[PDB]
């Protein structure tokens, strides 16, 4: 009720992103939206004194025909101070990862209930554009906590913490973590029990609220199933050349993750110009040294570490037919994390909305093992992405990404 | 008296750290000096301008310039410094309607609000930094210092707070009339209806009723300005839109300046005209910036202006926006990495047209270019209209469908349909997924002296066929790419290649059908002759056949 005083990161202005394109549908959304907001306070209309912007969209989440106003504050959290003064920061918890169940909560509504520091509330300002451009866009700026901005949960965790406190006592093996707007809450427990429980922990927000427009819905993860993703050769009786040449390139990308792999033996079985297409019998030398390799391969990399310090980044490849494979890592050829993909929803005729759908999948995953989003590189021209990418988002949160313009051969060596 | 509503002000700040502007006032001959005293009496008398104490330590230079009237002798402040100090501002003129968006209108009607331009009422405690001095005669006695209670013209932030008060006033009116349009531009109001004309000058007096309550007067006369309106440089009709008049000059000489004038009339001219197309005289500005230097015009040049001067040989208009009906997006091939659009709702009258340019890089295709003028469209659709427009394409359904499945990154194209117009977009080659029994496989090779630039180039084969070409002034990019062009020139219609240079397989990896480089295009030439072709990479330097064999012959 009386706020917590928040600037900038020293000798930093605050942001002046443009407002990108919208659709009619978006706008008209938007516009009722906000008229919503003005009339309850959450926002005001600002003058001209006020340069910021930060852009702003809006999503229809899973299984929801109600717009969610959705800002992209990635500029302004880069450019807000670190909140380390509240808590050196909140120790992320290991065992979320390994629970059978956690369901995701948008919790953000309960933020629109904390004041903001009138001196922070200029670089919240957004604008609603207007089609063409025919009357003047819309601009208003923040009077509360804002919905994806990294302070929100920061300000408004010394408040979560007492909400929770009876459902936390009352059921001590729950895993409870806070990313952004999000509520990730795990447990062991037959998921009936478990969506049960999800429900009692609606009601103590509910009871504190006196409405929440989306604290109904429930993004239901399995961690402990999740599947990762070893280097595997294949299994043959017969060899062409064109087989031992693809086995040899796969293993000498892999003796760059892992030491002692050789390809001597193998490499000699390609003794002449042979047809492609001509099958090698292996020798004892080959197979040994073929089944040495495969031993190898079933260990650990060696000194792989997550540092809380650098960032992680998410690389994708597109393997066809709606597969795509992925790799999380700091240091190149040490793999924190990789997987792949196969159940694109809606999107069998759409590469764009699948690759979106792999993002925010990868994303997730990343919070829930470290409590951060990755920075991806998208195997996608900027300007294809940029166009589409929103039409196909239905997460609260948004990562940074790169683009990859020159095809990697290492797609080869993860299908 | 009537009570007027008053403006509230915009509270306006200085850039942190930074202190008013403190400018020598310029001396002033006799008589500009009592030109500008007189001019002043009477803003004063109006309001504008208040005379103010010593105290205040800012300052501002005035001038007088003169030749409007009776050469009667005109007031200019000097805001230049203050505008450097002053804060950034919200700018909503950013943005610019574009006529294609506008919708049909009967009646547009014409007001002028230019009293209300010079009455918004200036942040008080901001009015001491505009303070500015009237030199005193003979410097005999102190100058006269004011300071401005108004916004001042040539002010930084006057532009952005006048729209934003005029827009704040306007709001009310134009929520409760939702069967009408306003615009402000400069000191005007133009508002639009389709309203049968005695109801449209019913809401005319109706908003000049609602303007009055904030104390704004409007000329009770017929405005001068009437349709067709002459706009940023475009002509708005009633129920259609035109560029203004594009005149291409003649000139037996042309200069950087006078080719950079044309790309621009041209350009302006592509949103409405059909075809235009500006790459041949655009290379010729290419890495020069000698605005006087002439450049002979290419033939290539001369042809394009020749078929620009018959594009626009008569007048071409374009038609307002529908909303009742869907947006059409039609394109074209042009050559040389160009492509043309039009947007039509009905067939034949379009609402506006366009073109896009192959961008700058070492490889490319017809299928990436025409990807990236669809999402150029659609984001300049989403801009004007809020929706993306359906597209005519001249590519075949199954060409994209092959293209984008087999393609290494990701691709999209909203809802389209084939349009058969040649030149149709195909793909000219497609490299096989597995080696090809029966056909010959090729090992290649290429290898270079760094310092001597010297280098070898070759092949040796299953059926013991080989070749090795020795090459001067070359990398060991040029021969990797020399050695796959050997195994095409030399192998049947169906070929195995196996080469280890990654360099090369990241560019036939990319599918480019035209490159900068003329050794790729010569390989591309080649791949489009083939019937079938299956491209290996082995890792250099591993004991692999045939790989090992032409590296030595090729490094020796
Ligand atoms: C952008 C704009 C510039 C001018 C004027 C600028 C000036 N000078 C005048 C108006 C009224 C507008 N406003 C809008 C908004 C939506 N549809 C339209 N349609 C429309 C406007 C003018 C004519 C005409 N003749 C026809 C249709 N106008
Ligand atoms: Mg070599």
């Amino acid at each position: 009720i009386e706020t917590v005083p928040v600037k900038l990161k020293p000798g930093m202005d605050g942001p002046k992103v443009k407002q990108w394109p919208l659709t009619e549908e978006k706008i008209k959304a938007l516009v009722e939206i906000c008229t919503e907001m003005e009339k309850e306070g959450k926002i005001s209309k600002i003058g001209p004194e006020n340069p910021y912007n930060t852009p702003v969209f809006a999503i229809k989440k899973k299984d929801s025909t109600k717009w969610r106003k959705l800002v992209d504050f990635r500029e302004l959290n880069k450019r807000t101070q670190d909140f380390w003064e509240v808590q050196l920061g909140i120790p992320h918890p290991a065992g979320l990862k390994k629970k059978k169940s956690v369901t995701v909560l948008d919790v953000g509504d309960a933020y629109f209930s904390v004041p903001l520091d009138e001196d922070f509330r200029k670089y919240t300002a957004f604008t609603i554009p207007s089609i063409n451009n025919e009357t003047p866009g819309i601009r208003y700026q923040y009077n509360v906590l804002p919905q994806g901005w990294k302070g929100s949960p920061a300000i408004f965790q010394s408040s979560m913490t007492k909400i929770l406190e009876p459902f936390k006592k009352q059921n001590p093996d729950i895993v409870i973590y806070q990313y952004m707007d999000d509520l990730y809450v795990g447990s062991d427990l037959e998921i009936g029990q478990h969506r049960t429980k999800i429900e009692e922990l609606r009601q103590h927000l509910l009871r504190w609220g006196l409405e929440p427009p989306f604290l109904w819905m429930g993004y239901e993860l399995h961690p402990d199933k999740w599947t990762v993703q070893p280097i595997v050769l294949p299994e043959k009786d017969s060899w062409t050349v064109n087989d031992i040449q693809k086995l040899v390139g796969k293993l000498n990308w892999a003796s760059q993750i892992y030491p002692g792999i050789k390809v001597r033996q193998l490499s000699k079985l390609l003794r002449g110009t042979k047809a492609l297409t001509e099958v090698i019998p292996l020798t004892e030398e080959a197979e040994l040294e073929l089944a040495e390799n495969r031993e190898i391969l079933k260990e650990p990399v060696h000194g792989v570490y997550y540092d809380p310090s650098k960032d992680l980044i998410a690389e994708i490849q597109k393997q066809g037919q709606g597969q795509w494979t992925y790799q999380i890592y700091q240091e190149p050829f040490k793999n924190l994390k990789t997987g792949k993909y196969a159940r694109m929803r809606g999107a069998h005729t759409n590469d764009v909305k699948q690759l979106t759908e792999a993002v925010q999948k990868i994303t997730t995953e990343s919070i829930v093992i470290w409590g951060k989003t990755p920075k991806f590189k998208l195997p996608i021209q900027k300007e294809t992405w940029e166009t589409w990418w929103t039409e196909y988002w239905q997460a609260t949160w948004i990562p940074e990404w790169e683009f990859v313009n020159t095809p990697p051969l290492v797609k080869l060596w993860y299908q | 008296m009537v009570p007027i509503s008053p403006i509230e002000t915009v509270p306006v700040k200085l850039k942190p750290g930074m202190d008013g502007p403190k400018v020598k006032q310029w001396p002033l001959t006799e008589e500009k000096i009592k030109a500008l005293v007189e001019i002043c009496t009477e803003m004063e008398k109006e309001g504008k301008i208040s005379k103010i104490g010593p105290e205040n330590p800012y300052n501002t230079p005035v001038f007088a310039i003169k030749k409007k009237d009776s050469t009667k002798w005109r007031k200019l402040v000097d805001f230049r410094e203050l505008n450097k100090r002053t804060q950034d501002f919200w700018e909503v003129q950013l943005g610019i309607p574009h006529p294609a968006g506008l919708k049909k209108k009967k009646s547009v009607t014409v007001l002028d609000v230019g009293d209300a331009y010079f009455s918004v009422p200036l942040d008080e405690d901001f009015r001491k930094y505009t303070a500015f001095t009237i030199p005193s005669i003979n410097n005999e006695t102190p100058g006269i210092r004011y300071q401005y209670n108004v916004l001042p013209q040539g002010w930084k932030g006057s532009p952005a707070i006048f729209q934003s008060s005029m827009t704040k006033i306007l709001e009310p009116f134009a929520a409760q009339n939702p069967d009408i349009v306003i615009y402000q531009y400069m000191d005007d109001l133009y508002v639009g209806s389709d309203l049968e004309i005695g109801q449209h000058r019913t809401k005319i007096e109706e908003l000049r009723q609602h303007l009055l309550r904030w104390g704004l007067t409007t000329p009770d006369k017929k405005h001068q300005k009437e349709p067709p309106f002459l706009w940023m440089g475009y002509e708005l009709h009633p129920d259609k839109w035109t560029v203004q008049p594009i005149v291409l000059p003649e000139k037996d000489s042309w200069t950087v300046n006078d080719i950079q004038k044309l790309v621009g009339k041209l350009n302006w001219a592509s949103q409405i005209y059909p075809g235009i197309k500006v790459r041949q005289l655009s290379k010729l500005l290419r890495g020069t910036k000698a605005l006087t230097e002439v450049i002979p015009l290419t033939e290539e040049a001369e042809l394009e202006l020749a078929e620009n001067r018959e594009i626009l040989k008569e007048p071409v208009h374009g038609v307002y926006y529908d909303p009742s009906k869907d947006l059409i997006a039609e394109i074209q091939k042009q050559g040389q990495g160009q492509w043309t659009y039009q947007i039509y709702q009905e067939p034949f009258k379009n609402l506006k047209t366009g073109k896009y340019a192959r961008m700058r890089g070492a490889h490319t295709n017809d299928v990436k270019q025409l990807t990236e003028a669809v999402q150029k469209i659609t984001t300049e659709s989403i801009v004007i209209w809020g929706k993306t427009p359906k597209f005519k394409l001249p590519i075949q359904k199954e060409t994209w469908e092959t293209w984008w499945t087999e393609y290494w990154q990701a691709t999209w194209i909203p809802e389209w349909e084939f349009v058969n117009t040649p030149p149709l977009v195909k793909l000219w080659y497609q490299l096989e997924k597995e080696p090809i029994v029966g056909a010959e496989t090729f090992y290649v090779d290429g290898a270079a002296n760094r310092e001597t630039k010297l280098g070898k180039a070759g092949y040796v084969t299953n059926k013991g066929r080989q070749k090795v070409v020795p090459l001067t002034n070359t990398t060991n990019q040029k021969t990797e790419l020399q050695a796959i062009y050997l195994a095409l020139q030399d192998s049947g219609l169906e070929v195995n290649i196996v080469t280890d240079s990654q360099y090369a397989l990241g560019i036939i990896q990319a599918q480019p059908d035209k490159s900068e480089s003329e050794l790729v295009n010569q390989i591309i030439e080649q791949l489009i002759k083939k019937e079938k072709v299956y491209l290996a990479w082995v890792p250099a330097h591993k004991g692999i056949g045939g790989n090992e064999q032409v590296d030595k012959l090729v490094s020796a």
